[PDB]
Order: structure tokens, then sequence, then C-alpha cells
């Protein structure tokens, strides 16, 4: 069993450099009078699901929320049962 | 001590009269079975030793040498069935006649309660090996190594019969015992020291000394591969067996008169072991292994505690396994290669893999892996070494790094890497030379299981 | 629970003069802490392996 | 730059052979053709033969030969604290000094 | 690797040389790809300044002073992909490789298996056998007297003949033969 | 740390040397002089055999740590009463060793202030 | 040994949920035993015993006499 | 300008900093030419023999054979009594053996000093 | 590895893809037999990015000089097939 499902290529012209970091070396560029021309061919990378990012703290407090409330269920539970 | 040797003479007219095509048979058989009945030699006494006559004895020194001597020459007519196959009916048996002549001269030499008749059958040896390196040795340098063995040999043993002789004179024996039991001290006189030098250096030439050891590569790289095999494992340890024997009457002259060849075997094992790294041939690099190894020996045989004989024992019989072992692989490549190279044909794990598993246990044994018997030896020359002076440590340290740095080297050159291209002919390994590898490398590691029957007669 | 202690020598393997080689084994508290540890440790690594060196 | 003809030409010739062989190296339907010939469960079998009958060794041999001899186990000899009783002799093992106890 | 070399590389082959290694290394330095791109854009710009000098004298003066600046800065960590010669699986699967004519000490039982493929491959040692004959008096007659001058190699010129020298080249093992 | 840049930077004399501690007799600065109590014995701290340099005046403590926790086995939170109490214990013997340290410190700066009083002395 | 995913060519993998409720699983128990024992053992991190001052310490409990007397 | 580059024993000239590549006269082109040349029909010489149907041995080669023979059998036809390989072979042959003696038996005698005046304290020392 | 076997026309769409986001060719004029320097007017510099953007694309480097004779798309998916040992 393996990968074979005929895999298909996504359209060339759906990649672009609006709205990317791409786009303000692009600007920068232009201040030179240079150009950047294999820009769409680096645009995948910030496109779908890699376009939205999270900082190394945000990394760090992975699960922090439901720890924290399982944390604070816990310890109300304990607090009503010792308290007997 | 004649159940074996008679056995071994009858070895001989059993190969005459024997068909064309069945003298490696009926010789492999009879030599096993002699190699079963040597066997029982083994069980020693803690008392004096085996005395079974006047002129043969056996010890707990001489019954492992014995029976390694036994069990080489089933092996060397297996090993020499292969590069004799084109050869007339008459000159194979007399191939075999050599062999057998050897194993005799050896097998009386080990036991021979006197010095007069060891020193006779000690120099017998060495026309047999002399007849197998210079006839059939494949390049033309093998008449010059055969003269190298030879005159080497003599320039040593020549004085020492001399020594022998005058000693007769004084004590009036030569027999083992009434040496051991009436000797006396030896003083420190010039007539003495010659008396010593006399005495030493017949033994010494042939370990070989580290000044003295040119022969050895010359005689090793241009003998045949049965020859080889018996110069490795047996001719060698003559040397320390006759130390062994005879430094019981040169007490305590052994103190001063050591010191030269205690720095002569301290610093040229470092130096063999580092010429094993700059080495282009297999058989010349394995010549030179044993070169290490037997300077070992001689500081353990100078040394002289209980300590040093058990490792010098131990050591001698290890090294005769690993050597005979690490030569018959060796030769196994160069009968498809026929080159003798070691960087000519590589990669040969992926053509071969068993033949590679039996070369990296032949490199780890002569490695000194423990609990190999290699390295009992080595652990234990070296702590009396240690005793002898701290600072021995260094270069026994040495030694052991640059060992399993040339031993390494040896296997991943041959072993590892990719296989030469334009070579073509490298056929399956034989059944018979997988089984020459296996009856090598599994006394090995079962004498490893009962050490003391390898320890000698100070355990 | 106890601290339990041993040696076990076992097989006696050669004796040298005074000195005497056995094949005998510590189980101290090193022994018995760091045995479990390594075995656990291999177990995840062989369950890891069956996957990474697959082909 | 590019290719010279003659390189064109060869590298085309060569490549279509290597794409014979490649193709040829292929397995057909039946090409591992096998000689057949012969002369909890599975969890439990395995704790029998690996398991119960090495344990059973080693405990045999432990307790009827290794132990036979002196000094070949060698225990701990067991912490000893106030207030305890042994079971060889029965005795009680005397307790402190009523050290002053606060906080 | 495929092609055969020359006696020397030209001005050019070594202005491009220098071109693609320091992009290389500077992507290894520019860790982003935007970054990246900014940089590989300036160093373009910086390339094609002197893209139309005709001072060959001037020009070699140049591209030594670049050589010189691309040693002082060339990221002695370059990254390198797993299998070019520096990488971490460079000739990892050089022990997977045996050669074709191993099979020819395959013990009859094993050949029983596997017996279509055996048979194509009579088909090509046929080939083969008679293909090489032919190519000899090729090559004897298309090389030069005093010997080749290039390590290059004629393709086939005529209709059942295959390029010389074909063997070693189209059987070799495999990139990954296991 | 501060007394190591005292000792290192200022005066050495000034500050003690840890390991020639304590200089002066014990009595020196008050005649009552009581010794310290020690609770377990020879014998019941030996066959404890806590360790050579577990034997302190806080071996009780332990004592009674390794009692629990031998007893009380698969309930490896059970005693925690007497952990606290050990550490304590220890606690109170390292505030002594402190107390021992600046002791020796002050009467070295006592002893150094009487030699300049007696130098000013013996200028004047 | 798992499920069939399919390579995807520059776009973002495919995501089983089993693989994103066990890591958010385990983040969370990470982070709530780490609460846990600082709720309840906070002194293992913040010390229990009090260190004291040797200016502190008065010549009295100290053994010092106003350097006259010896 | 930036830093220079030295080359060492070891960390040799790299090959485009040499100034010898970009001194191009005819002479090195004709040069490199014969270099080339010399390659390609070894190279020839090889594949011929190489992708050979009917050769089923080792390709012998004459350069290998050279080099082992170079390496092992040459060297005393070719060696003269010289004062810089006397003096090496001396100093490396003997200072080291003399060295080593020196040492052993300036520790062996401070031993048995030692041992004689009895302050060596050999005690539980039973094998030797 | 469980890497998908990749074919000649996988190959070919992914050349052709990396070639068309390429802004200094307009891809309705792209094709497979096209010559970079007289079909399309690209510089030399140009297929050096062109090289080493196949490179970046399928994973592995091309040495330059294999790489500085690749003038077509097809040359460069049968140098990729060659080195990969694609069959189909
Ligand atoms: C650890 C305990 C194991 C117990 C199980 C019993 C094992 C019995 C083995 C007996 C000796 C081996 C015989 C030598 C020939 C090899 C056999 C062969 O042809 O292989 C084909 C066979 C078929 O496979 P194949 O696919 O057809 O062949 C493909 C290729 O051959 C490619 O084959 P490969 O790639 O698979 O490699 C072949 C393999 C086999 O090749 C070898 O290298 C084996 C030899 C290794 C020793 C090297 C010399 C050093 C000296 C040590 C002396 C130990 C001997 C002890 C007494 C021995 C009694 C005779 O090599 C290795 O795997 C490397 C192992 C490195 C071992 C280093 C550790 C040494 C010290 C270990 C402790 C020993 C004492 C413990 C004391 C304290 C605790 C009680 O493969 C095997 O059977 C492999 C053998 C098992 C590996 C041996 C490693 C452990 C055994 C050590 C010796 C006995 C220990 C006793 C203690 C028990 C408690
Ligand atoms: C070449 C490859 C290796 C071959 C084997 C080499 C090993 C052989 C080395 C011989 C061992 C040493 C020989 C004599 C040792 C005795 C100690 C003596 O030589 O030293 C001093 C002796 O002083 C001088 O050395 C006198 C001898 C000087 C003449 C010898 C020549 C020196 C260099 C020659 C070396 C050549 C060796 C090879 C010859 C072919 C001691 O002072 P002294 O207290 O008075 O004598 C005490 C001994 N007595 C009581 C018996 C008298
Ligand atoms: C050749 C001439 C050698 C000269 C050496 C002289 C040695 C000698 O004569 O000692 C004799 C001595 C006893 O002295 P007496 O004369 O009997 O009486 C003395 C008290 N009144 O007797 C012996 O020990 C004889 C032993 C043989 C002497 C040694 C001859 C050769 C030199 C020693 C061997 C070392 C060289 C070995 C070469 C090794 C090459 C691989
Ligand atoms: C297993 C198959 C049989 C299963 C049923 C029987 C179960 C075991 C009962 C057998 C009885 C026990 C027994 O065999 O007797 C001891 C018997 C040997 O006889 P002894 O006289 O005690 O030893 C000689 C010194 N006195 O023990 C054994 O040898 C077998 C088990 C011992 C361990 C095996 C060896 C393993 C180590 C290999 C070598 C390692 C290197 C050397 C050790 C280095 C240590 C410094
Ligand atoms: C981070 C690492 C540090 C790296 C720093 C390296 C220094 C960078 C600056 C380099 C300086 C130069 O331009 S070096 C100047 C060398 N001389 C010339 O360029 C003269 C003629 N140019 C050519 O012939 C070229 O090949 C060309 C026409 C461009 C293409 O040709 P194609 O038509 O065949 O594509």
């Amino acid at each position: 069993e393996h990968g074979h499902s005929k895999m298909e290529l996504p359209d060339y012209k759906q990649w672009k450099i609006e709205g990317t970091p791409l786009e303000t070396v692009q600007e920068k560029l232009a201040a030179r009078g240079l150009r950047d021309p294999w820009g769409r061919n680096e645009a995948w990378r910030y496109s779908g699901g890699f376009a939205n990012n999270v900082s190394f703290v945000g990394a760090l407090l992975k699960g922090f929320k439901w720890g924290f409330a399982a944390f604070v269920v816990a310890v109300g539970a304990e607090y009503y049962l010792e308290s007997q | 001590m004649l159940k074996i040797i008679i056995p071994t003479t009858m070895l001989l007219p059993m190969t005459w009269m024997s068909k064309h095509n069945m003298i490696w048979i009926n010789a492999t058989v009879h030599s096993l079975l002699i190699s079963l009945i040597s066997l029982s030699l083994l069980n020693q006494l803690g008392e004096n030793s085996l005395n079974f006559s006047l002129t043969f004895f056996s010890d707990s020194l001489s019954a492992p040498l014995l029976v390694l001597t036994t069990w080489l020459l089933p092996l060397m007519l297996m090993a020499s069935q292969s590069h004799l196959s084109k050869e007339t009916t008459t000159r194979k048996k007399l191939y075999i006649t050599m062999l057998i002549l050897l194993q005799l001269f050896l097998i009386m030499t080990f036991t021979a309660t006197e010095l007069i008749l060891f020193y006779i059958l000690f120099e017998a040896t060495l026309v047999p090996t002399l007849i197998i390196i210079t006839r059939w040795g494949n390049q033309t340098e093998r008449l010059n190594a055969g003269l190298y063995f030879l005159f080497y040999t003599l320039a040593g043993s020549l004085p020492l019969l001399v020594a022998l002789v005058y000693i007769q004179n004084t004590t009036g024996s030569l027999n083992f015992l009434i040496i051991h039991y009436w000797s006396h001290p030896l003083s420190n006189s010039w007539s003495n020291i010659f008396m010593w030098l006399a005495c030493i250096m017949a033994f010494m030439v042939k370990m070989p000394l580290y000044g003295l050891h040119l022969w050895l590569p010359k005689a090793h790289v241009e003998a045949p591969i049965a020859g080889s095999m018996v110069l490795a494992a047996v001719l060698l340890k003559l040397g320390g067996y006759g130390m062994m024997r005879i430094t019981t009457i040169l007490n305590p002259l052994t103190n001063y008169m050591a010191y030269p060849f205690l720095m002569l075997s301290m610093w040229g094992m470092i130096m063999t072991s580092s010429i094993c790294l700059r080495q282009t041939d297999l058989k010349s690099l394995i010549a030179y292994s044993s070169v290490s190894h037997m300077a070992l020996v001689i500081v353990a045989i100078m040394i002289q505690t209980p300590w040093s004989f058990m490792g010098a024992t131990a050591l001698m019989i290890a090294h005769g396994l690993t050597s005979s072992m690490l030569f018959c692989l060796a030769n196994t490549n160069y009968e498809r290669v026929h080159s003798r190279t070691m960087i000519l044909a590589r990669g040969l794990q992926t053509l071969l893999p068993l033949m590679a598993t039996w070369w990296l246990v032949a490199s780890l044994t002569n490695l000194a892996l423990p609990p190999s018997i290699n390295l009992i030896g080595e652990l234990f020359i070296i702590t009396a070494s240690f005793s002898w002076s701290n600072i021995t440590i260094i270069l026994m340290g040495m030694n052991m790094m640059i060992t399993a740095l040339y031993s390494l080297y040896m296997l991943i050159t041959t072993q590892r890497g990719k296989y030469t291209h334009h070579i073509n002919n490298i056929k399956p390994s034989f059944t018979r030379e997988n089984a020459l590898m296996a009856l090598h490398i599994l006394p090995l590691l079962l004498l490893t299981l009962n050490p003391k029957m390898i320890l000698g007669p100070l355990y | 629970h106890t601290g339990q202690e041993m040696i076990i020598s076992n097989w006696h393997w050669m004796t040298l003069q005074t000195v005497e080689l056995s094949l005998s084994f510590k189980m101290d508290y090193f022994s018995v802490m760091f045995i479990p540890v390594a075995l656990f440790v291999t177990w995840s690594i062989m369950e890891f392996s069956m996957w990474y060196m697959h082909s | 730059s590019g290719y010279t003809p003659d390189e064109k030409l060869r590298l085309q010739q060569l490549r279509e052979l290597r794409r014979r062989w490649l193709k040829d190296q292929e397995l057909s339907p039946r090409e591992p053709v096998l000689p057949p010939r012969r002369v909890t469960y599975r969890h439990s079998i395995f704790a029998v033969t690996h398991v119960l009958i090495p344990v059973w060794i080693i405990h045999y041999y432990l307790k009827y030969h290794v132990t036979a001899k002196p000094y070949t186990v060698v225990e701990r000899k067991p912490r000893i604290f106030p207030g305890d009783t042994i079971l060889e002799t029965g005795e009680v093992i005397p307790l402190m000094k009523e050290f002053p106890d606060q906080h | 690797a495929f092609s055969a070399p020359a006696a020397y590389l030209t001005h050019q082959q070594k202005v491009l040389r220098l071109y693609k290694r320091a992009l290389r290394h500077l992507e290894s330095w520019c860790v982003h790809r935007d970054k990246y791109r900014y940089f590989a854009c300036l160093m373009r710009a910086r390339f094609d300044e002197h893209k139309n000098e005709k001072d060959m004298v001037k020009a070699t003066q140049l591209l030594r002073q670049a050589e010189e600046e691309f040693w002082y800065g060339q990221h002695p960590q370059p990254y390198i992909f797993p299998e070019s010669p520096g990488g971490t699986s460079y000739e990892r699967y050089e022990c997977y490789k045996v050669p074709e004519w191993c099979l020819d000490d395959w013990h009859p039982s094993e050949k029983a298996m596997y017996p279509d493929y055996f048979a194509k491959r009579e088909q090509w040692k046929r080939l083969r056998r008679e293909s090489w004959e032919r190519e000899v008096k090729q090559l004897q007659e298309e090389t030069p007297p005093g010997g080749p001058r290039t390590e290059a190699l004629p393709p086939a010129r005529k209709e059942g003949d295959l390029p010389p020298l074909w063997w070693h080249i189209v059987t070799r093992p495999r990139e990954r033969p296991m | 740390g501060a007394h190591l840049a005292r000792r290192y930077l200022g005066d050495a004399s000034k500050e003690p040397d840890p390991l020639r501690m304590p200089t002066f007799p014990p009595d020196y600065g008050f005649p009552e002089r009581k010794e310290r109590e020690m609770v377990a014995t020879q014998q019941e701290m030996n066959d404890a055999q806590l360790m050579l340099q577990q034997r302190d005046y806080c071996a009780h403590y332990l004592i009674q740590l390794l009692k629990c926790k031998r007893d009380s086995f698969p309930n490896f939170l059970a005693c925690k009463h007497e952990q606290h109490d050990w550490d304590y214990c220890e606690h109170l013997d390292y505030v002594k060793r402190m107390k021992e340290f600046e002791r020796e410190r002050r009467l070295l700066q006592r002893k150094k202030r009487r030699e300049q009083r007696e130098a000013e002395m013996a200028r004047g | 040994g798992g499920v069939h995913i399919e390579p995807r060519y520059r776009q973002f993998p495919q995501l089983t949920r089993s693989q994103l409720i066990q890591a958010e699983f385990f983040s969370a128990t990470m982070w709530f035993w780490i609460l846990w024992r600082f709720w309840h053992d906070s002194d293992a991190v913040l010390g229990h015993f009090p260190y004291p001052d040797p200016s502190q310490w008065t010549d009295e409990e100290l053994g010092i006499l106003p350097d006259d007397e010896d | 300008s930036f830093p220079k580059y030295k080359p060492s024993r070891l960390a040799t000239l790299p090959a485009t900093l040499d100034p010898a590549e970009y001194d191009i006269s005819p002479e090195t082109r004709k040069a490199q030419a014969e270099r080339l040349a010399i390659r390609s029909r070894l190279k020839r010489e090889y594949l011929l023999q190489y992708n050979d149907p009917n050769r089923l041995g080792v390709i012998e080669d004459p350069a290998l054979i050279r080099w082992t023979y170079a390496r092992s059998a040459n060297i005393y036809p070719n060696f003269r009594p010289t004062p810089k390989t006397s003096l090496l072979g001396a100093l490396f042959g003997i200072g080291p053996l003399f060295f080593w003696y020196y040492v052993f038996k300036t520790d062996r005698d401070k031993k048995e000093k030692l041992i004689q005046e009895g302050k060596l304290d050999q005690t539980f020392n039973i094998s030797y | 590895s469980d890497a998908p076997p990749l074919t000649l026309e996988a190959i070919k769409d992914r050349v052709l893809y990396v070639l068309k986001l390429y802004d200094k060719i307009d891809p309705e004029k792209l094709s497979v037999n096209s010559h970079f320097m007289k079909d399309l007017g690209l510089d030399s510099l140009d297929q050096v990015e062109i090289i080493m953007a196949m490179e970046d694309e399928f994973g592995f480097e091309i040495p330059d000089i294999d790489a500085e004779k690749l003038m077509c798309p097809q040359e460069i998916v049968d140098y990729i097939a060659d080195k990969k040992d694609v069959y189909e």
C-alpha cells in the first residue's frame, strides 16, 4: 500500500506577493531601481495554513489554558472536600 | 609420550601409500584423531611434571603448545588443498611429508627432557620450513627469504651449542630436572656474562627481538599459506619456551643483563605497531603485528615473575591462533585477487558477508577484547610490568592504542567502503574456507571458558 | 521498601594464587535503579526504530 | 554553451537503453517462485517460555548450587531502628531519649 | 559528473561558478526567504554592474578581489544538500549497491526463483556480446591518431549501432538499490 | 558573597580563614559554656547505618524519617512532618555554624582593636 | 501502521484530530502538574527557612565583651 | 580589502586564491591540453579494458605496482650513507633506547634504595 | 521514507511550474522545448538562477559542469529523471 492517487498541482496564478513580507522586499528594492524576479516562487510559504504565526512565549504556553482550568477545578474540589 | 609420536610417524607411510585422490582426506582425518589423542596431556599436576621416561616429559607449559601444534596440521592441510590442486601427486605427497616431519620435530622438541636433544630438534625444525618456503613459494624473493631465515637462526644457535656443552662439562648434566634442582647462582663475571648471552641470543633471535626481526617479514611474505601458519603459530613460540626453560640457571645475572633487551622490546613494540599503520601489504602487516606481540612476550619472560610467566603462556597460545586465522583470511583474499595489496580489493563486506564476520572476529581478538585469552595474557604481563616499574604503563597503553588502530584500519580498508569496480572474479566463499575460519576461532572462545589450561606451570 | 542489597558471586572463574576471580554481580541501589530506567528507554527507542528504520 | 549535437544524440541513446534496463528490473507476478517442503495466547506462551522457564532455572541454580558454598550471596544486614522487634530473638530495641519536641 | 571535463575553465565559467557559490553562502547566512531574496537581488545588481566590461585584464583583476572577499566572508558552515559530497547522507546507500555480475555466481536454486528476470538478463548479455565487437572497431576508426584529446565518447552513427562503452553506464546499480 | 569580597579585596586578617576556624578558646567569651546535646547513642546510630557524613547532632530525626519511610512504604507521602523536623534541626545546625563564623570574626575585630589601642598607648 | 495521508505540494499538510487532541492533552497535563506542585509544595522553589542576618545578632548572645575585659 | 588567508602545510591554499590560475599564457594552455590528453588516453585504455565482456579478472594497474615496489623494495639500493641519514638513524634508533633505559634505571634505583631503607610500605603486596 | 515514486509527468509539471513562477518569462510563450538563451532572451546569470531554483525545488543540487549546459525545460527534466532512475 503506497500513495498512488495522482496528485495534481495547484494553480500557479494563485501565488501573489501582496500581503507578505515579500511585498516589503519588493518595495524596498524598487527604491534602488531593482526588482525581485523569484518572488512568487516563495509566496506559498506565507499563504495558507502557514500564514498565522505564534511567538516563543506563546509556544511555551501551548496548553496553559486547559491546564489552568483543570487546576482551578481541582483546587476548588480539594477545598470543598477538606472543609468537611 | 610415544602414543602421540608413533601415530605421527605412521602418518608418513599412510600418506605415501594413499591413492592419488585420497591424500587430503586421509591426512586430515588422522591428523584430527592425533589431535584428539594429544588432548589428554592437558591433565597436568600441581606437582612436578608428567615424567614419562628418561627422554620425554610433559608440563603445563609444554601441553598447550603440544595441543596447538597437533591442531595446526589439519588446518594447514585444509589451507594448502586449494593452491596445490594443479600439482603432481608425488609433489603433493612431498609437501604433506614436510608438514608431518615438521610436526614430529616440534612434538619431540616440546618434550625433550635434555637440553642437547632439545637443541637438536629445535634446529631440525629449521630444514622442513626452509624447504617449504624455498620450494612452494610463489615469488622470486623466497630464496632470499630462506637464506635470511636460515642464517639469522644459526647466527644465534651455534654459540648456544657451545655454551650448552660447556655447561655439561661443569655441571655434569643437561637434564632439566637435575638442572633445576641443582641450580647455583651465576656470578657477575665477564665469562658468565658471555655465557648468559650465548644462552639467550638463540631464543632471542627466534621470537624475534626488535633489533633482530628482519627475517620475519621476508619469510612470512614469501612463504606459502601453510608455511606462514606454522611460522606464526608454533615456530615463534620455540624461543619463548626455550627462554622460560633456560632462564633458571641465569639468575641473578638476569637482573642486570635484561635491561638492553627490555628496552629494545618496550620500544620496538611501539615501533612495529606504528609500522603496521603504514603498510601496503596484508601479510607484512600481520607479520609486524606478530613482532609486537612477541616483544610483549619477551618483556614478560625477562621480568620473570609468576604473573609474567602466566601471561606469556596465555599470550603465546592466543597469538598463535589469532595470527594463523589472520594469515588464512588474507590468503583467501589473495587466491581470488592474486595481488596481496591491501588497497586493491575493497568493500568485500558487501560481496562476502560471512567472511566479513570472520574478519571482524579475528580483528577483535587481535585487538585484545575481553574476556579473550589475548587480553588475559596482555593484562597479566601489563600488571607484572607495572609492579616491575610504574612507568611501563605509558608504553603498554600506547601499544594497546596503536594495536586497536591498525587492527581496525586493516578491517576497514578491506571490508568497508565501495567495492572495486573492475574486479569481477570474486566468487562466493567455499565451505572449506568458512570451516577453516571456524576451526580457528571456536577454540579461542572455548579456551576463554577454561583459562587455567593455558596459564602454564606457575598457575 | 526495605533497601535490600546483595552481592551474587555465582561462577568461580580462574584463581590466581591468592587472587580469586569470579563472576560476581553487585545489586546495590545504583544497579537496581539504573536497570529499569535503561530498559524503559531502550523499549521506547526500539518501538521508535520499528518506524524509523522500516526501509 | 549547451550540449553539442553528438552529446545530445549519445545522451538520448544511453537514456533509452537505461530506461529499458530499469523497466526490465521489474518482477513478474510469479517471480518469487518459492519451493515448499516440510518435514492473550501469544503473550501467555511468551511469558512461559521466556520468563517462567528462565526464572525457574535461575532460582533452582541459586537456591541449590550457589548458596551451597559460603559467601556467594551476601546481603546487607538490614537497618535496625529503635522500637523494632526482631523475628529471630523477639526482643524489643529501646526507644530514643525523649528529646524536647517543638514545631 | 556525466559531462566530460575540459582542459581549462573560461572566464565566464569562473564568474558563473563564483555567482552560484556566493548566492548559496548568502542564503546560508540569510536563513529567512525574504531577507535572502533582498540580499540576492543586491548581489545580482553588484554582479551585473561590470557585465559589459571589455578589458579582460581589468575583468581578471576583478573576480580576484571578488574571490578574496568570498573567502573572507564564506560562512564556515554552509548548507549542503544531504546527498551532496558534504551532506549528511552523501554515500549512505553505497553499501547496498551490488554489481550486476554477482548474479552470475548465484546457485541454480536461487536462479530458479525469478526465471523471467534471468531470461531478460541473457537477452541483455547477448546484446552486449555483439555490440562490443562492433563498438571497438567504431571507436578505433573514430579516434584521432596519437590518442584521444578529450574523454568524450561518440554516439551510435549507424542503425544497429549502440553507443560505445555503454554497458557500465546503462547497468548502474540504482540510486537506492534497497 | 560579601565576605569573600571583604577577605580577598580587603585586609585578610580582618576575617577568618575557614580552614583554621576556630582560632580562639571556646569559653573565651562567656564562662557558662554549655555543651551540645546528642540524642542518638553509638549503637542505635550504627544499627541504622545512616552514613558517616550523616552522623551528626541531627541523627535522631533522621532515624524517625527512615522509620516512617520503611513503615509506610507504598504511601510515599505519608510522613512529611518528620521530614520537616529533620530539615528544621539541620537549619538550626547551619544557623549555629553561621553564629560561630560571626563570633570568630567579631573576636578577631576586637582583638585587632585591642592591638591598635595598645599600639596607640605605646606611641603616646 | 497509521492512516493514509497524501502529499500536498505547497499547502498545509493534512492534520488528524487525534494527534491534535493528544498533543493538547499532554501540554495541558504538564501545565496542570506544574501548577498543582507549585500550589502544594512551593517551598522547594522559594525556600522555607529564613536566612538570618549575622549583623542582627547582638554581642550578648554571640559572646563579645566591651573591648576591655579580655 | 579584507584580512588575508595564509596557507599552511595542513591547510593548503584554496584553488580560487592562486595567482597561477589567473596568469594565462599560451604555454600554460598548451600544458593543460597535454595534461588532459594524457588523462584521456589513460581513461580510454582503462574503459576499453573495463567494458570488455570477455575480461574476467583484475585489471592490472602499473601505477599501483610501481607505488608498492617503490615503497617496499627500491629503498635500500637507493640508500646512501649521508650525514643527514646517519644522524637521523642514530638519533631515532638509539636515543629513545638510552632515554628509556635511564628513566627505568633511575626509577628502579630509587625503589631499591627505598626498600633497603624499609620505608616503602609494601603491605598487602602479595602478587607480582 | 514513504517517498512517492515520482514519474516523468510529475517532473515535467513541477519544472514548468517553477518556470511559470519566474516573472521574467511570460507563461503563455513558455514551452517544454523552449531554449533559455534564444527563445526566451535570458542571460547566463538567469540560467544559473533557474538551476538553483530547480535544485531548491527538487532537493538535490546539480554540479556546475552539468548544470551549465541545460538550456531547455526538457533537458532539465531528462537530467533529473536520469539522476533519480525514473522509469516512465
Ligand atoms: C643489534 C640488534 C639487537 C641484538 C642484541 C643486543 C643486546 C646485547 C647487549 C649486551 C648486554 C650488555 C653487555 C655487558 C653488560 C655489563 C655491564 C657493563 O657493560 O657496564 C659497565 C662496564 O664498563 C664498561 O662498559 C666496560 C665494557 C666496555 C666495552 C664494551 C663496548 C661498548 C659498546 C659496544 C656495543 C656493541 C654490541 C654488539 C657487538 C657486536 C659496568 O661497570 P663495571 O663495574 O666496570 O663492570 C661490572 C661487570 N663486571 C663485574 C663483570 C666487570
Ligand atoms: C557571502 C559570501 C561572499 C561573496 C562575495 C563575492 C563578490 C561579489 C561581486 C562580484 C564581482 C564581479 O562581478 S566579477 C567581474 C568579472 N568580469 C566580467 O564579468 C566581464 C564580462 N562578464 C561575463 O562574461 C559574465 O559571464 C556575464 C556577462 C555577467 C554572464 O555571462 P552569460 O551571458 O554567459 O550568462
